[PDB]
């Protein structure tokens, strides 16, 4: 229950919590690199050099579980209060367009990292055994090392006030009026 | 508080 | 109480020949004037406290006969083209869809899915916890027969089985970083309702310091020469501004010669408000920073809007791996002046040589052009 | 660049006699912003009562510009915002709870009966007043019911629900290549500057306090973006500015604007907030300090629109508005006061005067010499028309 | 030098660092060859189907990308309220009650006008057309709500809406009765407004000029704090420190003074002496043997310092009180301790607070002697007779003769300290607040003179000054002997000043001394 997030991802998360709350700038959705794309690249990259079907299947099960838990949790425990209006607007857009929401294909890597950070608390909240806990933590730490090897591809620092291709977009007074009102 | 002094 | 008669009070065939005006009594003696009722004169108390112990010239009625109905411009309509008082999810205040069963309360945009205030499902709404309570009956054997089946049907992701299982039984919760990541940065600190603050945010002032300060105090260091105490408090000496290099206070007989001075929140260097062009003391919002400190965001254009940020301060995880110095040794921008987020330790002379050769080799490069 | 000289008495310019179209609806003034609110439409009537009881209806045309229409307000605001304003009343604000929070209506810009009518009247005058200036029918349009310069595209900020000035400048822009919006209200023209922040066809020059007052915006370096860069001027001032100083900063700044950003029309917000004795202001200005601004803008011989924005003393604003009206007509008003319907309102000496108080003037030189030096440097880029 | 910052920003920051030092920054610029906070950007999210009436120019030329809000440039907490005197708040309350009455009366009148036209229509229409007449919403007039509010306020809101419905429907009734009731409410509210106007006018008269007294209401408390020994030495020491800092960072040798008190006008000294004499004659703290010594010392010091020909004071004061009962000489240093300095600073404080009164007195006598009424306050008795009933209005004579006479009345206590304030308020606009403390400042001046003689060593320094001034020719050696002699009469840790005086210009410059 002691997850080891590298300090770089700690800095990224602390940029996130200091954006969505202080700067009031929600993420750009749909993102350029959604959860599906990052997880799929992780699988296709690491499984290419793993040994034994046991490991090549541990990876495949871990990514699938990550995606399936992300899809069911993002709406529940991964949005700051500000982002819960972007989420609602996406949900209503899906309902009107008749295309059920699939957060893995919409939200980006930052929310996956939020899920990672909150993971130990969720693990502790269950009766889930020690072996599975060890395996989960090991896999997640391996994933975070991988993300470190590719940090300047998913969490680059761009100015929402100087480029439309930034992971964050400044909100509107009428947006955060409803979101925080 | 984030408005004119108002009434 | 006479019945609220419908005024028209038709007599024979809807001729309404007779009326019945409503009784006023109320909306009169209403005592909503900012004083006493509008139909009554000033009170005897107000009289005693307050007293000191040409209609033919009115050119107002002659306005309708010189006002011309004006209709120019577009003018075509341009036709065309009991219950908790805080949200259990984000822990804040607002309108709530209080549960009939559970004592918890949520916002309308904090539920899951978010619910529109004007399109409520109405009737009776249950929270996830009470829905699970009635779906489980609180006994452990049936819950086992349900959850083990769930795990079995989720064998493809059995590694995540119980994590998937336990979501259904949890009410929505606002995301907040666990303390084991915020602690990595001592500077940061949560706010009153999650306003995530840094060292750069000024300590909030109290109501005593704003609403109770008398004439000449608070933000009111703009109304009198009363705050001549821009003298160094600790030493009793004069706070000298860094630019003009003098302190201006004039006299009580020449307050117009005084110039406002402020001390930087980060490094207590005094500055004249007129030297760092400013119109007011901060007193609020963020901490003022001199124009004499190093940048944090170094937005660069070469568009190539490449950003540079100074790594956030780390817990004493922090590393300072010593150089062998001289040119090169490209740090990003992080430095610890000395006589993996590794704060490089550049000492004093290295900076001299690095700037020297930067500007010189750049001038020779210009020569190359 | 800032040299202070005493304040000379206001003298009409003999070579600038102007046709004046003064707009006033006999209804704007029967609406109240509440039971304790600072803004009070009754100020407009009191300005009329002086303007009429004095001899000025003989020197001007009184027009009741028709109320603006939904499709006509929407040229700047949004469909939902206008749709919200046109249907919200005190007895139905609950059904609009999301929109009220969305558009910033209910707390300090309340929902008072006839809200829609008031904005339409304010909007119609500003739009139509620009129309007369457009079709060469008058040289000065006076609408002391608009001037609501805080309302933005989709929010009612600071007592202003509809930014009629934008509608006016929009109308002024269908004719005049350029406009200049000088605002002298103590607050800052956030709504007006925001609307034309990107365009070079309108230069919003606003004089205000800045630093801890309602707008919050208006810093010296807010000079516009894109093609509209350098075409937005802000002059942040401190408390207790007096006529000698305001006149020594307002005049050189406006001269340089009019000289390089040569406009073909002018909109001049004349807010009574910047007058001594305000309920929400901190400027120490007499009528003549306020009026010297209006006269200087007149001096340049360009079509002008004068709108009345912020004023909450409701007596120091009525007087100056009368003193301004009877100053664009090239006749300096008498200091006495005619027997109006509202004469009790006026102070001990029932005279057309607002007295400066003894507040300390903290807008020291070497600061206004830096604010003006910066503004001049920016305007050097507008030098090329 | 590591390609994170460019030349422009480097030079801009070094400007703040190496700023006023022009030479070093010139070198920096020469060698390195150097030749908005608000308004966040809404990216593109949604601007589709707004503004159902927008057009081409209006759509494009406007700005939608960049948005600004009060809360962006407020750090989520801001917008303080400017402080207002209790008098300003009373004015605001009176204004808000007047507005209440006027808003409820004028709107009732507008509705009465509309209903009167309607009733006129009804009367001149026969019974059949009466029964078929039907006004539309808004009664056909421009407004649609004002009459609604007027009826709601008067007619039991439930039945008020019942009315607003009946009026739009059959008005062969309702409109007459509604008009009557509106007339009754109009006359009642007019009566009440007329009664309230008396108290509103009286309160306005009481509190108005006070409301505009910002720097004068805090005065009389700021004088106590800032007019003291500590503050007076603080100012001089600060000017000296600024000079020594432009000695550290600018020319080292040059300054030989720090204050330049000037006395363009004589004949104010005699007014200060008259006020001091009045106070002395009033005080019970001193005994008669002490009062005469105090008066002689005061009259003697100024005559010795400014060379005012002692007999001149003798005759001027005697003439002033005669009508009361009918109803190589050059710069001359003084040298001083803290005791002499604060006394000679109180003197110049009084002189400076009376010089402005002199100039403003010329202008303001001109003004007051032409204070016009208008026409209608006299018929209805709407002006403030209070300051006249007790004869404090400045009508009839000079201003820099009634200010001093009123000050005398105040020192003797015959004049309330409150009425003196008002008299100086609505006789100078608000420009003589510095006179609100004239009994206290003269009391302090006389106390400091008493300390000047009944101290010990201070009297000896004053005697040494007497000896030096009455000399004819003095040499730099004589000045040096003066300095050491005065120092001998003060500890090595006391501060010494060098009050200087030039007979030609009557200007005195202090030269705060370092041990
Ligand atoms: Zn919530
Ligand atoms: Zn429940
Ligand atoms: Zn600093
Ligand atoms: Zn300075
Ligand atoms: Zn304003």
């Amino acid at each position: 229950i002691s997850l080891q997030i590298p300090i770089k991802l700690k800095s990224v998360l602390v940029d996130d919590w200091e954006y969505v709350t202080k700067d009031k700038k929600i993420c750009r959705l749909p993102a350029d690199v959604t959860v599906e794309m990052v997880l799929n690249k992780y699988e296709h990259e690491v499984s290419q050099e793993l040994e034994s079907p046991g490991s090549q299947s541990q990876l495949s099960e871990y990514c699938a579980g990550l995606k399936l838990y992300f899809d069911k949790c993002l709406g529940n425990m991964l949005l700051y209060r500000l982002e819960r209006l972007q989420y609602d607007e996406l949900l209503k857009k899906s309902s009107k367009d008749q295309k059920p929401l699939v957060p893995i294909r919409i939200y980006g890597a930052i929310h996956l990292l939020r899920l990672i950070s909150v993971l130990p608390e969720l693990i502790s909240s269950t009766t889930m055994d020690l072996q599975s806990c060890q395996l989960l933590i090991k896999q997640t730490e391996d994933f975070l090392v991988w993300l470190l090897m590719h940090v300047d591809e998913y969490f680059n620092d761009k100015d929402p006030n100087r480029s439309d291709d930034a992971l964050y977009v400044n909100t509107s007074s009428q947006y955060e009026g409803v979101a925080l009102g | 508080x984030x408005x004119k002094x108002x009434x | 109480e006479e019945e609220p008669k419908e005024l028209l009070e038709k007599d024979s065939k809807g001729n309404i020949i007779k009326l019945n005006e409503p009784s006023t009594i109320s909306e009169d003696s209403k005592v909503s004037v900012t004083g006493l009722p509008l139909n009554k004169g000033p009170s005897e108390k107000i009289k005693r406290e307050s007293l000191w112990n040409n209609r033919n010239d009115l050119k107002t009625f002659l306005t309708e006969n010189m006002t011309e109905e004006s209709n120019i411009r577009s003018t075509i309509g341009w036709n065309g083209d009991e219950n908790e008082d805080f949200c259990s999810a984000c822990n804040q205040s607002g309108s709530f869809l209080c549960c009939d069963t559970c004592p918890k309360s949520f916002h309308f945009l904090c539920l899951d899915p978010p619910i529109d205030p004007n399109n409520l499902p109405k009737g009776d709404w249950h929270c996830n916890e009470c829905k699970f309570k009635i779906f489980i009956n609180n006994s452990m054997a049936t819950l086992k027969k349900i959850e083990s089946n769930f795990i079995k049907q989720n064998n493809n992701v059995k590694i995540f089985a119980k994590l998937l299982f336990n979501i259904d039984s949890h009410n929505p919760k606002q995301f907040q970083l666990p303390n084991y990541i915020k602690e990595t940065f001592p500077a940061v600190k949560t706010g009153s309702r999650g306003q995530y603050s840094d060292e750069n945010d000024k300590i909030p002032l109290t109501d005593r310091q704003l609403f109770n300060t008398s004439y000449g105090q608070s933000i009111t260091k703009l109304d009198s020469y009363n705050p001549d105490t821009h003298i160094d408090s600790n030493s009793g000496k004069f706070l000298i501004c860094y630019k003009c290099n003098q302190t201006r206070l004039g006299s009580w007989s020449h307050p117009e010669n005084s110039r406002l001075i402020m001390t930087c929140d980060y490094c207590q260097t005094p500055w004249h408000l007129d030297c760092v062009p400013r119109a007011s003391f901060k007193n609020l919002g963020s901490k003022w920073k001199c124009p004499l400190h190093s940048p944090t965001k170094v937005y660069k254009k070469i568009v190539n809007y490449k950003v540079w940020k100074k790594q956030r301060l780390i817990n004493k995880n922090q590393l300072y791996y010593e150089p062998l110095q001289k040119i090169g040794y490209q740090n990003n921008g992080n430095i610890q002046i000395i006589p993996d987020f590794k704060i490089t330790q550049i000492d004093e002379n290295s900076i001299k040589y690095d700037f020297f050769d930067k500007i010189y080799k750049s001038k020779m490069v210009q020569k190359r052009k | 660049v800032y040299e202070a000289t005493p304040f000379d008495p206001i003298t009409v310019k003999p070579s600038d006699k102007r046709r004046v179209a003064y707009f006033y609806d006999a209804d704007v003034g029967n609406y109240a912003y509440g039971a304790g609110h600072p803004m009070k439409p009754h100020r407009i009537r009191m300005a009329h009562s002086l303007i009429m009881n004095y001899g000025l209806y003989k020197k001007m045309e009184i027009y009741r510009a028709k109320p603006a229409t939904k499709q006509e307000m929407c040229q700047f605001h949004t469909d939902e915002y206008i749709d919200f304003l046109s249907r919200v009343t005190p007895d139905n604000l609950e059904m609009f709870k999301r929109e009220s929070v969305k558009f910033n209506v209910g707390d300090d810009c309340p929902v008072f009966d006839g809200l829609y009518e008031y904005c339409s009247i304010s909007g119609g005058g500003s739009m139509e007043g620009a129309a007369r200036l457009n079709r060469g029918k008058c040289d000065v349009a006076v609408n002391y019911a608009g001037g609501l310069h805080h309302a933005k595209k989709s929010e009612a900020s600071g007592f202003c629900y509809l930014n009629d000035i934008v509608l006016g400048i929009i109308e002024l822009l269908r004719y005049h290549p350029r406009v200049l919006y000088i605002d002298i209200d103590v607050h800052h023209g956030d709504g007006v500057e925001e609307a034309f922040y990107t365009t070079d066809r309108v230069m919003t020059c606003s004089f205000h306090k800045y630093g801890e007052f309602f707008p919050g915006t208006g810093e010296l370096r807010d000079i516009g973006v894109g093609a509209g860069k350098n075409y937005a001027v802000n002059v942040p001032l401190r408390d207790g500015i007096d006529d000698a100083t305001y006149r020594s900063v307002f005049e050189p700044v406006i001269k340089k604007i009019m000289e390089w950003y040569q406009p073909s029309a002018v909109v001049l917000q004349c807010g009574g907030d910047s007058l001594s004795g305000d309920r929400l202001g901190c400027f120490n200005l007499s009528m003549e300090g306020h009026a010297n601004c209006v006269n200087y803008v007149k001096s340049f011989g360009i079509p002008m629109m004068v709108v009345g924005g912020g004023g909450y003393t409701m007596r120091n604003v009525a007087r100056t508005w009368c003193f301004e009206t009877g100053l664009l007509n090239n006749v300096v008003l008498d200091k006495d006061l005619p027997y109006n319907e509202y004469y009790e309102y006026y102070g001990p000496d029932y005279k057309l005067s607002v007295r400066p108080s003894n507040m300390f003037n903290v807008n020291t030189p070497e600061y206004l010499d830096k604010v003006m030096t910066n503004i001049f440097a920016n305007l050097e880029n507008t030098k090329y028309a | 030098s590591q390609d994170i910052l460019d030349l422009d920003d480097l030079v801009e920051k070094v400007d703040f660092y190496l700023g006023s030092n022009k030479e070093l920054f010139t070198w920096f610029k020469n060698f390195v060859g150097y030749q908005g906070p608000s308004y966040k950007r809404l990216p593109k999210s949604d601007t589709f189907m707004p503004c159902s009436g927008r057009d081409d120019m209006c759509w494009e030329v406007l700005n939608d990308e960049w948005v600004g809000h009060p809360v962006w440039a407020s750090e989520d907490s801001g917008f303080i309220a400017h402080r207002k005197n209790q008098y300003e708040e009373t004015l605001f309350k009176i204004e808000e009650e007047r507005h209440e009455y006027d808003f409820y009366i004028e709107s009732n009148l507008r509705t009465i006008q509309c209903l009167e036209t309607i009733v006129n229509k009804i009367e001149n229409m026969t019974e059949n057309e009466k029964a078929n007449f039907k006004l539309p919403p808004g009664l056909g007039h421009t407004s649609m709500t004002i009459y609604k509010k007027v009826i709601r306020k008067v007619y039991d809101k439930e039945r008020g809406f019942e009315i607003i419905d009946a009026l739009h429907e059959h008005p062969a009734v309702t409109a007459p009765v509604v008009l009557k009731r509106l007339k009754q409410k109009d006359e009642e509210w007019r009566r009440a407004q007329r009664e309230w106007n008396k108290v509103w006018r009286e309160l306005e008269q009481k509190v108005f000029f006070k409301s505009l007294d910002h720097l004068g209401l805090t005065f009389k408390q700021a004088d106590k704090k800032l007019l003291t020994t500590k503050q007076l030495i603080s100012e001089i020491s600060s000017i000296k420190v600024d000079q020594t800092n432009k000695k550290i960072h600018w020319l080292t040798p040059k300054p030989k003074s720090q204050l330049d008190f000037d006395f363009p006008d004589k004949n104010i000294f005699y007014d200060i002496l008259c006020l001091a004499d009045t106070f002395i004659t009033h005080t019970t703290a001193y005994s008669n043997p002490d009062k005469e010594r105090l008066k002689d010392l005061l009259k003697y010091f100024i005559s010795l310092f400014f060379s005012i020909s002692f007999e001149k004071i003798e005759e001027s004061l005697y003439s002033h009180k005669q009508n009361v009962s009918e109803s190589n000489r050059s710069i001359f240093n003084l040298f001083a301790n803290t005791n002499i300095y604060i006394f000679f600073r109180h003197w110049t404080t009084i002189y400076e607070r009376l010089l402005e009164i002199k100039q403003m007195n010329e202008r303001v006598t001109k003004e007051i002697n032409t204070r016009s009424t208008v026409t209608f306050a006299k018929d209805l008795d709407l002006l403030s007779s209070q300051l006249s009933e007790m004869g404090l209005d400045f009508v009839g004579e000079d201003a820099y003769k009634q200010v001093l006479r009123l000050s005398r009345r105040l020192i003797n206590g015959d004049l309330e300290h409150q009425w003196f304030e008002e008299s100086l308020r609505q006789a100078y606009n608000n420009k003589a607040f510095k006179l609100y403390t004239i009994d206290k400042v003269t009391q302090s001046l006389v106390k400091h003179a008493h300390t000047l003689m009944t101290d010990a060593k201070t009297a000896e320094i004053m005697a040494l000054f007497v000896k030096d001034r009455n000399a004819s020719t003095t040499s730099a050696k004589d000045q040096i002997i003066y300095r050491l002699q005065v120092r001998s009469h003060m500890s090595n840790t006391e501060n010494m000043f060098r009050i200087e005086f030039d007979k030609r210009t009557l200007h005195v410059s202090i030269q705060y001394i370092a041990l």
